[PDB]
């Protein structure tokens, strides 16, 4: 309704998609993820919409107890119908649960996966691959600490990640917790990631843009109206 | 690394010895225009120059035009002039110019030269006395009284700076005959800004290949629906060859290519062949183990070694000359018996993953193939536990389930064998859940055209957004090349346009196993190339 | 329009390059028209008037960028959204210089996702 | 060549065949373990020749965290070939691993296997 309402007024409307989080131990039985798994694909299967939904996420708290190596056969059917997953592996996660994650899991998408720069084969076969990685600069690094965090030697993998050529997207995980949105989380790369350009963060949108999971059709138009409302933007951008 | 120097002189002469010595640096090459009229003084720069032999300099006239009076006299020395600076371009660099000399027509007409190809500083200079003879001008700047003045760093235009390969076939721009072409190029840059500036519809994207700077005609013609008469511009244009078995190019084999005569013979006629149709990356599939003998100490990983080390050599001398090269890459196809000796597949998969193992080399091994009978006796539910090994390694998968088979055995080979490219598979249509599948993974197809040929569902392929890649297979077996591929498709899939041969190139660009360096130098190579071709192909 | 004025006779006073004009002496020579940068202007009003001001306030504002045009190939053809091409020359190497805390208007005022 | 030369003069020569040590690797990107195993398949796939490669051996990090119930679906396409195997196991493991090592790689040889005697 909200979309309806706004595209009727032809203004700027944000076109918003779900994703059903199906999260482990996080409320007792794990039967719960197999509802959530059932509930996502049978709402799916609502047929008409303009705001649909478009895949599931595997999210847990650490490790181990949430590893991503545990509900493949569960799994079978769900992605069989033709959703999405994007596995949260990553956050001091070892390599072996984002392999199982990408290849056991066929997930379109990782959470964080900070340290993958310590996984060169790893690497090799996501970047072979264009899976995206989402990743959110603000909450990171509060959470973990790069550089310039007073009392750290670490520094933030994105300029490494981009150069590579991982289909990396800046989110921003929970707004209000962070107290930090998309505007801000793209600005902090400066001080964050020294020698970053703007260039990068143009690309950086492209690969947002190419790692949604979204039919064909509205790909072309969602690139035809990004490509000139940004040409558009660069034109009175260099104004100031 | 070459310091070239651009200048016009007018009545004085004596401009550009003083711009050759305002950068006590010195420059390399200078180069100076000026009409036919007779007030210069060719002598005195003559033997200046002559003076430094090490130093290039040429001197160009531009005959009919004494003086600029009227509006064809400018038009006229605009065009001339924009010809001679970019005719004298460097190959890779911005050139250095001075703006002092000349009356402020040819001054304001270098300076739109310098704004519209850009330069790596333009400057001016300023003498106090305005010497004349070359002694007094040396004392000048020895007291100091030299002065050099500088405000221009521009990258100009790199798409218009592109346009030079158009310059011959003009004679020399008589004025009986000549039509200014540089004219043309900006009346095409301002008609695309204006075009862009001036609507919205129009303005949303269209090129994803990456191109956006041809003139509207051009734009117009690319957008028509492509003819069978386009078949040396298909040909002048470079192409990607995805499929394509060494053995069965000059049809042959395991019977006659166990020597190493024949199959040196073999590699470097089919390099031959495919630089001559002007493909620039190619991926072969070969068979070690067809081709090793036992007998004469000549095993699989040795005939893979020597196809490497042939490959290798060829496209470094290709490369040495700096001459249009094709980089193309081995893949082991793993042949499917199914009847006796089942270890071989095992064989084939261990050579492989050692043969990509070498890393050195510009030419390697980065994918295996699952090719054979594609039947229901060997599907993708029998060997996945041992293609773990192979993925392990980071090593791409080709599968092949493209004829006589059902969707199920398409999904599982995506879905357990996990085949980063998907060979043939025409009867995607019918199975809309597939279409979704492939569509959203983004894996590509190795449909060729020719050999189904001996409704095709190559342009609802383009619709549905599949990256589809056309191959030629053998092109011997076949007796067509990739050229005669793209051709068939005029009458193969009526209504398809040059646009769509042209994202079909880019689909083929990304689909092959290549490292994300590599791709986008290619990427890069390849967008040069075709913005040069379609530039030549619409003024002809 | 950016054009020139050529007189054969160069005139000083007002009859005789008005009698010039008369016979159609003076020429017009112009090289087209000329876009410039669609937005630049805002120069003029982060800039005040200063009508107070001499040497020592030099502003270098654009000239920085125009040196850091190409004194800084993965930058290259990393070219996304081919209509970016189009793009003046200026504004691309204004694109092509490292990020910075101040750009907050231009993110802000970016699609993003 | 060493044993070809000892052989020419007809003297006593040593007839020596090789081992392509599997090492365990950890985790040290355990891909490590199918590329040994594709390099002794393809150095036995060579042939021609009196010195030869004749088996593969798996050791290393003799700790239960590194026992051999794990690599057992690999050792697949190394043994249909045709190639021997080999696992040191036994030293400090449970009197476990062991069958696991025979029956699961069907192993030829067992590394030390001090214990055995503790479990008839
Ligand atoms: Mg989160
Ligand atoms: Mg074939």
């Amino acid at each position: 309704r909200l979309i309806t309402e706004a595209k009727q007024k032809n203004q700027f409307y944000c076109h918003v998609n779900l994703l059903v989080i199906a999260s482990r131990k996080f409320s007792g039985d794990l039967s719960d993820i197999s509802k959530h798994l059932a509930l996502a694909i049978t709402a799916m299967q609502q047929g008409e919409g303009v705001c649909r939904i478009v895949g599931v996420d595997l999210a847990g708290f650490e490790n181990k107890e949430t590893r991503a190596s545990y509900y493949e056969h569960d799994f079978k059917a769900v992605h069989r119908c033709g959703l999405a997953v994007t596995a949260h592996a990553g956050e001091n996660d070892d390599p072996e649960g984002i392999w199982q994650a990408v290849y056991s899991l066929h997930a379109r998408r990782l959470g964080h996966a900070l340290n993958l720069l310590e996984a060169p084969d790893l690497m090799r076969t996501v970047i072979e691959r264009k899976i995206g990685v989402e990743m959110c600069p603000y909450a990171n690094y509060q959470i973990k600490g790069f550089a310039p965090m007073p009392n750290f030697s670490a520094l933030y993998p994105l300029k490494k990640y981009l150069e590579a050529g991982i289909l990396v997207s800046v989110n921003t995980d929970n707004i209000g917790i962070s107290g930090a949105n998309l505007s801000e989380n793209l600005l902090i790369l400066a001080d964050l990631c020294p020698g970053i350009s703007r260039m990068d963060v143009l690309t950086i949108i492209r690969n947002s843009i190419e790692t949604a999971f979204i039919s064909h059709d509205f790909r072309m138009e969602l690139l035809k109206f990004f490509d000139r409302k940004i040409y558009d933007v660069c034109l009175i951008s260099i104004k100031n | 690394m070459s310091r070239v120097l651009l200048c016009s002189a007018g009545h004085s002469s004596m401009v550009v010895p003083e711009a050759f010595h305002a950068v006590p640096e010195g420059f390399e090459e200078v180069h100076v225009f000026t009409t036919d009229s007779e007030k210069f003084n060719p002598v005195v720069l003559n033997d200046f120059f002559h003076s430094l032999p090490n130093v290039r300099f040429s001197i160009t006239k531009c005959h009919g035009l004494a003086d600029i009076l009227n509006e064809r006299d400018f038009e006229f020395y605009q065009e001339m002039l924009w010809q001679w600076y970019l005719t004298k371009m460097p190959d890779n660099e911005l050139p250095y110019v001075c703006l002092s000399g000349g009356i402020k027509s040819m001054s304001a007409s270098l300076q739109k030269a310098a704004t519209l190809f850009g330069a790596q500083s333009v400057f001016h200079v300023l003498a106090d006395n305005n010497p004349r003879n070359i002694e007094e001008m040396f004392d000048a700047l020895q007291k100091g009284q030299i002065h050099f003045i500088e405000m221009g760093y521009e990258p100009g235009w790199a798409a218009l700076r592109r346009l030079k390969k158009i310059l011959p076939i003009n004679e020399g721009c008589s004025r009986d005959n000549f039509k200014p072409l540089i004219s043309k190029s900006i009346e095409e840059i301002l008609s695309n800004v204006k075009i862009m500036a001036s609507d919205t519809g129009k303005s949303n994207q269209l090129p994803f290949p990456s191109l956006a700077i041809l003139p509207p005609i051009a734009q117009q013609w690319l957008q028509l629906p492509l003819s069978a008469n386009d078949g040396a511009w298909i040909q002048n244009l470079p192409k990607v060859d995805l499929h394509c078995h060494l053995g069965g190019f000059a049809t042959n084999g395991s019977k006659l290519l166990k020597d190493k005569g024949c199959l040196i013979r073999q590699v470097e006629l089919l390099y031959q062949s495919l630089v001559n149709d002007n493909v620039a990356y190619a991926e072969i599939r070969c068979s070690p183990n067809n081709y090793a003998d036992k007998n004469k100490n000549r095993s699989a990983w040795v005939v893979l070694q020597d196809i490497n080390d042939t490959f290798t050599r060829l496209i470094t001398e290709a490369k040495q000359k700096n001459q249009f090269y094709c980089h193309v890459n081995l893949l082991v196809i793993a042949s499917r018996k199914f009847s006796g000796d089942l270890s071989d597949i095992s064989k084939h998969l261990a050579l492989a993953i050692t043969a990509m193992q070498q890393g050195e080399g510009v030419c390697r091994i980065v994918g295996v193939d699952l090719a054979g009978f594609e039947n229901k006796e060997t599907r993708a539910s029998y060997y996945e536990h041992d293609f773990k090994a192979v993925h392990r390694c980071g090593l791409a998968v080709t599968a092949h389930a493209g004829e006589n088979d059902d969707p199920e055995g398409i999904w599982q080979a995506v879905y357990s064998l996990h085949a980063r490219r998907l060979g043939h598979a025409l009867n995607l249509l019918e199975a809309p859940d597939l279409m979704r599948t492939v569509i959203e993974r983004k894996i590509g197809v190795e449909m060729c055209p020719y050999a189904n040929y001996q409704l095709y569902p190559l342009k609802k392929y383009l619709e549905a957004g599949i990256l589809v890649s056309v191959n030629t297979d053998n092109i011997g077996i076949s007796g067509a090349n990739l050229s005669e591929n793209l051709l068939i498709l005029a009458d193969l899939c009526p209504g398809i346009s040059r646009m769509d041969v042209l994202t079909i190139i880019r689909n083929s660009i990304e689909t092959a196993f290549i490292s994300h360096d590599f791709r986008m130098e290619l990427l890069k190579f390849f967008d040069r190339k075709i913005y040069d071709v379609c530039l030549i192909s619409i003024k002809n």
